[PDB]
């Protein structure tokens, strides 16, 4: 039995934390700490066979105790932004296979440093008939809900980094196959 | 050789051409507390007591064998196919107690110094052979890194009858044949 | 409940 | 005339003194009767035995996975299942069964564990003169056996009396044999 | 190190599939997992040497083998919608506690027929002139729709060369008929780049979606075109 804490975890940039992965059993063959990109396979971090055994890469620190390890994340980027997966090979197992906890998925909110939130339409496409409103620039305090319309579609909110001007910002997209269409309507009852 | 209050080993593991087999096996100062079944995929205690607190997966066993069967076959190579030289074993018979006639006894068969791991060893009553009440250990390990094999033969002591142990290893001409009576 | 026996591990011979 | 055989052997083997405060491993690879190479946890690196040995042991000593694994197997396998032998083997306490037979032998059967100290005396006194005894012997089962003769002209009044002390007794076991007739 | 093909697969229930991998160069071990909604990440099988080692919770349905070139092929017979996961293949040196290393892992689809299996349809939308007129950035936004499974893959091409600075794409597809079980998927993505860069005629913006759906092999018996793994595009050039 291998547990995982918390399920979810949601830190601002720089927040340093860490994560929990509980081992019930005795007879410690191997601990394991792998980090998982949505849909991606794991990839490996650190083992640890050991109590009292600790390793470092990068922001990354794993130590190891009788009952459980920790996986220590230092002022975190939005680059670790991911599902971290903690995995056992145990002497009670049936061979060298690993058992995996739930995994922790860790979500690094970037920070905003010049928030100016609006709402933007854009030009339609001569082939796509839809029409597509966009909502950015807005903090990371604010966020965007479903739409509550049969004929308007809101998205998650998404963060993408220009590298060249080292600047970061959030959007949401909002659409409609209606003429009647506008962007004024189509954010009304959805910012959250 | 290293001084210990207490020798184990975490195991015996044994791997050989001729056959081919192989043999898993935990000891603690000098006897075996199980052996797993290759075959069967079983973990064997030795004792009543020890399956109460201890558990073995057999997997972990077949696992290392199969790695043995790796390692083996490139020594093999890098030794020019050097084999295995063929050693004398020593047969030594003695009961478990002291005989009563008429009572429950074990007889025990004492092979010392077997090499390579293959050996024969079977029990005769008045010269005809015995199957039945017949029971024997694993290859016990050695520091010199030959093996020990003892073999059991449960019976009731009579002035009527008479026991051998026939011991067939490739290192003897003859199959030796050790003698005890009550 | 019975703990797991703890079981040394054979370093693998080069392949290549 | 003889069957062609090769043999390897892996031995992980745990070495303990002065309960839990000294554990020393040492992993062992032989071929046929050759130990080629060993991991000894006091060096921490694996060393060839013998010039069949380099190959294997600068391989492994190039994986630092490999070192790690096996440096922690001081306490995943050592320690690890010296606290499952506290519960068991270290246990276990067989008291021996004390017989006289008629030149006096005295056999100790099934005892566990080996320690053990066997005496005989005519009478009042202690008898160190002809008094053979065989090696300590292993019956493969857990159990150990040992048979002490003792060289004795008997008088009369003669009481003989085996005495024997082992870790599983309080007090040490009194067996006597009275001269015959 | 470990390669996994195919990267998708879409297929119909009581079909027998073939996943394959290759362990990294070196390693003699396989480990077959699936990551399931359900249950995560679960142990399968392992293989060593050509011979089966640890196995875990696997079905009679499910079987593996590895070839002596050391590669694996997992095969997945009578599938069922619960078959439908990430079936992963990991590879170590030796066959004890060495470091288990995954490959890229094969998605699974299993569906009860293949008939509402449809490619997305891709539209780039030009950044709003008020946009432009206020941050000095341009968010180009482009939208695949009508796809279904959500078996796609999302870049942005510039004149001709991938990139991933300023490009933004939604975490997971939304659905256009919540209401429906196999509803057709929904994905935006935005490409935010400097107003100089898109007021440049020369420059030449291209959305690509991977969409991954049928094989050669598997039979159509619709009079539309058959669903296969195909590319969907979408361009624009920049505007003075
Ligand atoms: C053991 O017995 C079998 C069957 O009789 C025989 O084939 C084998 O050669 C014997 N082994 C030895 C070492 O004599
Ligand atoms: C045995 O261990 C104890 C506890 O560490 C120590 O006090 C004692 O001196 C040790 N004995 C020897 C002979 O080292
Ligand atoms: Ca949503
Ligand atoms: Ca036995």
């Amino acid at each position: 039995q291998v547990t995982q804490s918390p399920e979810a975890l949601r830190l601002q940039e720089g927040e340093s934390s860490s994560l929990n992965c509980s081992y019930t059993v005795s007879g410690l063959r191997g601990l394991f700490w792998y980090r998982q990109d949505p849909g991606k396979g794991p990839e490996f971090l650190f083992t640890l066979y050991s109590a009292g055994e600790e390793k470092e890469k990068e922001r990354l620190k794993a130590t190891l105790t009788k009952k459980e390890s920790f996986l220590h994340i230092t002022a975190p980027k939005p680059e670790d932004s991911a599902t971290y997966l903690c995995a056992v090979a145990l002497n009670n197992n049936a061979g060298n296979m690993l058992t995996f906890g739930g995994g922790t998925r860790l979500m690094v909110k970037p920070h905003i440093q010049n928030p100016d939130p609006a709402v933007y339409q854009l030009r339609d496409s001569k082939s796509s008939d839809k029409s597509v409103c966009l909502f950015t620039d807005f903090d990371s305090q604010t966020n965007v809900s479903q739409s509550k319309d049969s004929d308007v579609y809101i998205t998650d909110k998404c963060v993408l980094d220009m590298r060249s001007m080292d600047f970061k910002s959030n959007s949401a997209v909002a659409w409609s196959n209606k003429s009647d269409f506008a962007c004024a309507n189509a954010f009304n009852n959805s910012i959250i | 050789d290293i001084v210990a209050d207490h020798v184990a080993s975490y195991g015996v593991n044994l791997y050989q051409s001729y056959g081919p087999s192989g043999q898993y096996s935990h000891e603690f100062d000098g006897d075996e507390e199980f052996y797993v079944d290759l075959e069967r995929k079983e973990t064997v205690w030795q004792l009543p007591l020890f399956r109460r607190f201890r558990r073995f997966d057999p997997q972990f066993a077949l696992t290392n064998i199969a790695v043995l069967k790796h390692n083996l076959n490139i020594v093999i190579k890098r030794s020019n196919s050097t084999a295995a030289t063929n050693e004398v074993p020593e047969v030594t018979v003695f009961s478990k107690s002291p005989v009563t006639l008429g009572q429950p006894n074990t007889l025990i068969c004492l092979v010392d110094n077997i090499f390579p791991p293959v050996v024969n060893i079977t029990w005769l009553s008045n010269g005809h052979s015995v199957t039945e009440g017949v029971s024997e250990t694993s290859f016990l390990s050695k520091s010199d890194h030959s093996f020990f094999k003892i073999s059991y033969l449960t019976f009731l002591p009579s002035a009527d009858e008479i026991y051998d142990c026939k011991v067939e290893h490739w290192g003897l001409d003859e199959p030796l044949l050790k003698h005890w009576e009550p | 409940a019975p703990s797991g026996e703890g079981s040394f591990q054979p370093s693998q011979e080069n392949p290549q | 005339d003889s069957p062609e055989d090769f043999v390897y052997q892996f031995k992980g083997m745990c070495y303990f003194t002065n309960g839990t405060e000294r554990v020393r491993l040492v992993t062992r690879y032989i071929y046929n009767r050759e130990e080629y190479a060993r991991f000894d946890s006091d060096v921490g690196v694996y060393r060839a035995v013998t010039p069949l040995g380099p190959p294997a042991a600068e391989y492994w000593n190039s994986q630092k996975e490999v070192l790690e694994r096996t440096r922690a197997e001081l306490d995943t396998v050592c320690r690890h299942n010296y606290q499952l032998e506290l519960r068991t083997t270290l246990q276990r306490r067989v008291e021996p069964t004390v017989t006289i037979s008629p030149l006096l032998v005295c056999s100790v059967t099934d005892f566990y564990p080996a320690q053990i100290k066997v005496r005989w005396f005519r009478n009042d006194q202690e008898e160190t003169t002809g008094v053979v005894s065989t090696p300590l012997i292993r019956n493969g089962d857990w159990t150990f056996q040992i048979l002490v003769m003792l060289e004795m002209t008997p008088q009369r009044g003669d009481v003989y009396t085996c005495h024997v002390e082992h870790p599983s007794l309080q007090n040490p076991i009194i067996v006597e044999w009275r001269a015959q007739s | 190190g470990v390669t996994q093909t195919p990267k998708h697969l879409i297929t119909a229930t009581g079909q027998r599939v073939t996943l394959r991998c290759s362990p990294r160069s070196g390693d003699l071990s396989v480990y077959w997992y699936q990551q399931s909604l359900d249950q995560g990440l679960q142990f399968l099988i392992q293989y060593y040497n050509g011979e089966e080692r640890a196995k875990g919770n696997i079905l009679e349905r499910f079987s593996a083998q590895q070839f002596p070139d050391l590669h694996s092929e997992l095969n997945l017979s009578s599938l069922e919608l619960g078959d439908s996961a990430l079936y992963f293949c990991a590879s170590s040196v030796a066959p004890g506690s060495d470091t288990q290393y995954f490959g890229p892992g094969t998605r699974l689809t299993v569906l009860e027929d293949l008939k509402n299996v449809f490619p997305p349809e891709v539209a780039v939308f030009e950044p709003s002139e008020a946009e432009i007129s206020h941050t000095q950035k341009a968010t180009l936004v482009c939208l695949a729709t009508g796809f279904f499974p959500d078996h796609v893959e999302l870049s942005w091409w510039v004149n001709g060369k991938e990139v991933h600075s300023g490009v933004c794409t939604d975490p997971q597809p939304l659905k256009e008929q919540p209401a429906l079980n196999d509803s057709r998927y929904a994905l935006s993505s935005r490409l935010r780049v400097s107003a100089t860069f898109w007021q440049n005629p020369r420059n030449h913006f291209r959305c690509q979606v991977q969409f991954y759906g049928l094989s050669e092999n598997d039979e159509w018996t619709q009079d539309r075109a058959k669903p296969v793994t195909q590319i969907v595009s979408a361009e624009a050039w920049g505007r003075a």
